[PDB]
């Protein structure tokens, strides 16, 4: 629940 | 600018968002919803190098905000939003929702008298959102009556406890996927009582940690410009965390 996940989407 | 000063460089221009959302609920024990609203920041971590000029963008068109503050370097006016941060972690936003708010969590919560003796509950919690998520840090807890003698329970997921100082039973499980359901009985073994009160029963409430935003909210992009410097959007490293975390959410029964 508390990991970063890279890029955005949308 | 007396937010973030001039001489600043990194080789990794690295910036990271924090979507924390607290989400309260409030719900009938014929599954109304009495009372639901969600509050939110986004904190920004950045490490970039200048004096960038970033447009942050999010769905909010496809979601409702009905009123929000902004942290100093924001310029007001999709309306999108605009500014130069301050170096490190700062708040970039805080905000509030009502509207279309995604309840991760149903509790649906059952109840039986056996005589004067027994009160057997069943309890079952639904988790409502995509599989490939899962929730972690869930806590039910039940509240017992002052007259109670004792409690059994069985439940196949997670850990349960009666703690009698707090007359809760507490179930706690490390994790759980989305769409999916799962219960605990209780058999509570009453004392006997001053028959002309009746039972004032508190709800049901929850505990629980998501990995996404339940007012729906999502980060479109953010998107950097420092025109002096030699460095373009698409050499950021760009990060983004959600933490749906319940507030008060509670369902009566």
């Amino acid at each position: 629940v508390e990991d970063y996940e890279q890029g955005l989407s949308g | 600018i007396g937010w973030r000063r001039e001489g600043i460089k990194y080789r990794r221009n690295e910036l990271f968002l924090d979507v924390l959302e607290s989400v309260n609920l409030l719900m009938s024990p014929q599954g109304q919803v009495l009372s639901a609203h969600v509050s939110g920041r986004v904190v920004m971590k950045s490490y970039l190098s200048g004096m960038p000029e970033c447009k942050f963008g999010m769905n909010d068109k496809s979601i409702a905000i009905d009123d929000c503050t902004f942290h100093q370097c924001v310029r007001l006016s999709e309306r999108s939003i605009s500014f130069i941060p301050p170096d490190g972690e700062f708040e970039l936003m805080r905000y509030r929702t009502t509207k279309d708010i995604i309840l991760p969590f149903r509790v649906i919560p059952l109840v039986r008298e056996v005589g004067r003796t027994k009160l057997e509950v069943k309890v079952v919690i639904k988790s409502n959102f995509k599989p490939s998520l899962l929730a972690q840090k869930i806590e039910v807890r039940i509240p017992t009556p002052l007259n109670t003698s004792g409690v059994q329970v069985i439940c196949m997921k997670g850990k349960a406890k009666y703690k009698a100082s707090e007359n809760a039973i507490v179930w706690k499980i490390k994790r759980m996927a989305g769409m999916k359901e799962s219960q605990i009985s209780a058999e509570i073994e009453l004392l006997p009582t001053n028959d002309k009160k009746k039972w004032a029963r508190p709800p049901i409430s929850m505990n629980f940690e998501v990995p996404f935003a339940p007012s729906g909210l999502k980060v479109r992009y953010l998107k950097v410009f420092e025109p002096k410097l030699n460095y373009s959007d698409h050499d950021v490293i760009k990060w983004v965390r959600y933490i749906g975390r319940s507030g008060i959410y509670e369902t009566r029964c």
